[PDB]
RNA sequence: GUGGGAGAGGGUGGUGGAAUUCCCGGAGUAGCGGUGAAAUGCGCAGAUACCGGGAGGAACGCCGAUGGCGAAGGCAGCCACCUGGUCCACCCGUGACGCUGAGGCGCGAAAGCGUGGGGAGCAAACCGGAUUAGAUACCCGGGUAGUCCACGCCCUAAACGAUGCGCGCUAGGUCUCUGGGUCUCCUGGGGGCCGAAGCUAACGCGUUAAGCGCGCCGCCUGGGGAGUACGGCCGCAAGGC
């Protein structure tokens, strides 16, 4: 977007809990445009979360989302010839969406048989503290403040 | 172990390198540090991020002698003098005083071919 | 555009050509030992000229000094 | 002539501080330096950074400018001596004594040559490190002649305003340096900008003429060959006319 601002789309409330963070994890998994399909897999993981976590599924979701999002990240940026990895902060919105993408990932890439399965071990993982998306935050955090040095190239 | 108590802070800051040197109030230095103290080894040393570190370090190393309050003296026209000097002024040190004492010189000597066109 | 003050109208009769009163000549240094330039002192082209030689001879007598240290940055 | 003025104008001697390098000492530890990134290099024989003391050479920060001076090259810390040019006021003196100027003579940045000295920084050549397809370069680490001084040569240049010198005439406005005066301003000399008439092929010039005139000297006659060859003069040579 080069001549407006590209105005973020406000997605549809959740038909269940009314949040539109749950709508968004919802399109995360969406694949080859199968609304039913993903929404299926998204609440039989919530009645997964449920008779193993005392907990209500909403709390544990918008919690392991939290843990997943990260604080800052590292750019790319070609200086003086040269191509070097900036750190800088990271807008909440792109906090959100890399959250998401991250926790779909780190569920598909589970051993577990079914997606259902998958989707709710990785997000009580990730509430709980660990996970293949945690990992990749902690890997991002990691890349950016290990080049702090070139926290002045922030641009 | 002499336990200074209060001394000077002298910061030459270069394009290449930044090196910071904690003496006492006669000049006689106790500690230091620069960017290749800290593990940085080629151009990272003329990095605001790695003053900060060295100064840090040359405050802590400071601290050992048991040093509170510093009188600052600024070197050098580079990347990162700036830096040394929040670093040095936030870190249990007290900072009296921030004197700039680049070595300005009357047209004394040729310079290198870097640095022609002026005299 | 320094518009804080002018030394000629911020001062009333002086020699110009005394090179041994300190007092008048240290209001031309700035903060370093440096000769103020004609926006800072307010005056003409011989009066800046001749203090600029009172101001060297009083510099070498040993009374105003060739340069000093900046503080406060 | 008299009385005043401004100036890095020139020559000689002396003198001041900042900085670089080196040495001595103190303190102090593992690197400094350098680059797009590096490496050569220097560092445990103690560097870099810091403090103090000492030696030496070279150039004069701020002032400083679109400024000033000189015929040009060119001239920049300060003081003293010697000395040139120049401008203004008085209307005092001589009474055309004027202008230009082929030759001649002198001056003439830098580089270069000779003899002797000096040599801190910089730095052709050169020794290396990189970069590159190669790098006899740009970049980095060293480094000799030289840069500096005395004396003597060398005579070149984008030696440029790419505009020879002098005089008279022809709207002004503005900025500035420097005198004088009835000191809002006027008047004189110098440095800039914009512009009347006019000029110019155009750009542009325009009381600092490239306008209108006059005097005198220099020079041009398509490009390459060529500032070469021959000859002469000059030079120690390089080479120059
Ligand atoms: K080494
Ligand atoms: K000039
Ligand atoms: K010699
Ligand atoms: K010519
Ligand atoms: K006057
Ligand atoms: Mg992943
Ligand atoms: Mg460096
Ligand atoms: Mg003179
Ligand atoms: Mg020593
Ligand atoms: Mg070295
Ligand atoms: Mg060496
Ligand atoms: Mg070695
Ligand atoms: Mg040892
Ligand atoms: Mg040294
Ligand atoms: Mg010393
Ligand atoms: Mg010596
Ligand atoms: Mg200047
Ligand atoms: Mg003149
Ligand atoms: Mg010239
Ligand atoms: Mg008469
Ligand atoms: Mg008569
Ligand atoms: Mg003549
Ligand atoms: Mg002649
Ligand atoms: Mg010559
Ligand atoms: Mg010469
Ligand atoms: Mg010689
Ligand atoms: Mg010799
Ligand atoms: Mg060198
Ligand atoms: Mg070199
Ligand atoms: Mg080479
Ligand atoms: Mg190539
Ligand atoms: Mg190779
Ligand atoms: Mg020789
Ligand atoms: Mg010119
Ligand atoms: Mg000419
Ligand atoms: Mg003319
Ligand atoms: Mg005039
Ligand atoms: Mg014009
Ligand atoms: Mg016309
Ligand atoms: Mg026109
Ligand atoms: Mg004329
Ligand atoms: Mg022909
Ligand atoms: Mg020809
Ligand atoms: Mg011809
Ligand atoms: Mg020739
Ligand atoms: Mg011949
Ligand atoms: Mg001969
Ligand atoms: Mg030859
Ligand atoms: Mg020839």
């Amino acid at each position: 977007a080069r001549r407006r601002r590209a105005e973020v789309r406000q997605l549809q409330p959740d038909l269940v809990y009314g949040d539109v963070l749950v709508t968004a994890f919802i399109n995360k998994i969406m694949r080859d445009g199968k609304k039913n399909l993903a929404a299926r897999i998204f609440y039989d993981a919530c009645k997964i979360i449920q008779e193993k976590t005392g907990q209500e599924p909403l709390k544990v979701f918008k919690q392991a989302v939290e843990n997943v999002k990260p604080r800052m990240e590292v750019r790319s940026r070609r200086v003086g010839g040269a191509n070097y990895q900036v750190p800088m902060e990271v807008s909440p919105r792109r906090q959100q969406s890399l959250a998401l993408r991250w926790l779909v990932q780190a569920a598909n890439q589970r051993p577990e048989r079914r997606a259902a399965v998958r989707i709710a071990h990785e997000l009580m993982d990730a509430a709980e503290g660990k996970g293949g998306a945690v990992k990749k935050k902690e890997d991002v955090e990691r890349m950016a403040e290990a080049n702090r040095a070139y926290a002045h190239y922030r641009w | 172990k002499r336990q200074v108590a209060s001394g000077r802070a002298y910061i030459h800051a270069s394009y290449n390198n930044t090196i910071v040197t904690i003496t006492d109030p006669d000049g006689n230095p106790i500690t230091w540090s620069s960017g290749g103290v800290i593990g940085y080894k080629g151009s990272r040393k003329g990095t605001p991020y790695a003053a900060q570190l060295a100064a840090l370090d040359a405050a802590k190393k400071a601290m050992a002698y048991g040093m509170q309050s510093v009188d600052v003296i600024v070197r050098g026209t580079g990347a990162g003098r700036e830096q040394a000097i929040r670093a040095l002024q936030a870190s249990g040190l007290q900072v009296k005083s921030i004197v700039d004492d680049t070595p300005v010189p009357h047209n004394g000597c040729r310079p290198k071919k870097k640095f022609r066109k002026a005299s | 555009p320094s518009r804080k003050a002018k030394v000629k109208a911020t001062l009333g009769e002086f020699d110009l050509r005394d090179y041994r009163n300190v007092e008048v000549l240290k209001r031309f240094l700035s903060e370093t030992g440096k000769i103020l330039p004609r926006r800072r002192t307010g005056l003409s082209a011989k009066e800046q000229r001749i203090l600029a030689k009172t101001i060297k001879r009083a510099r070498i007598l040993g009374l105003l000094p060739f340069t000093e240290k900046l503080v406060r940055k």
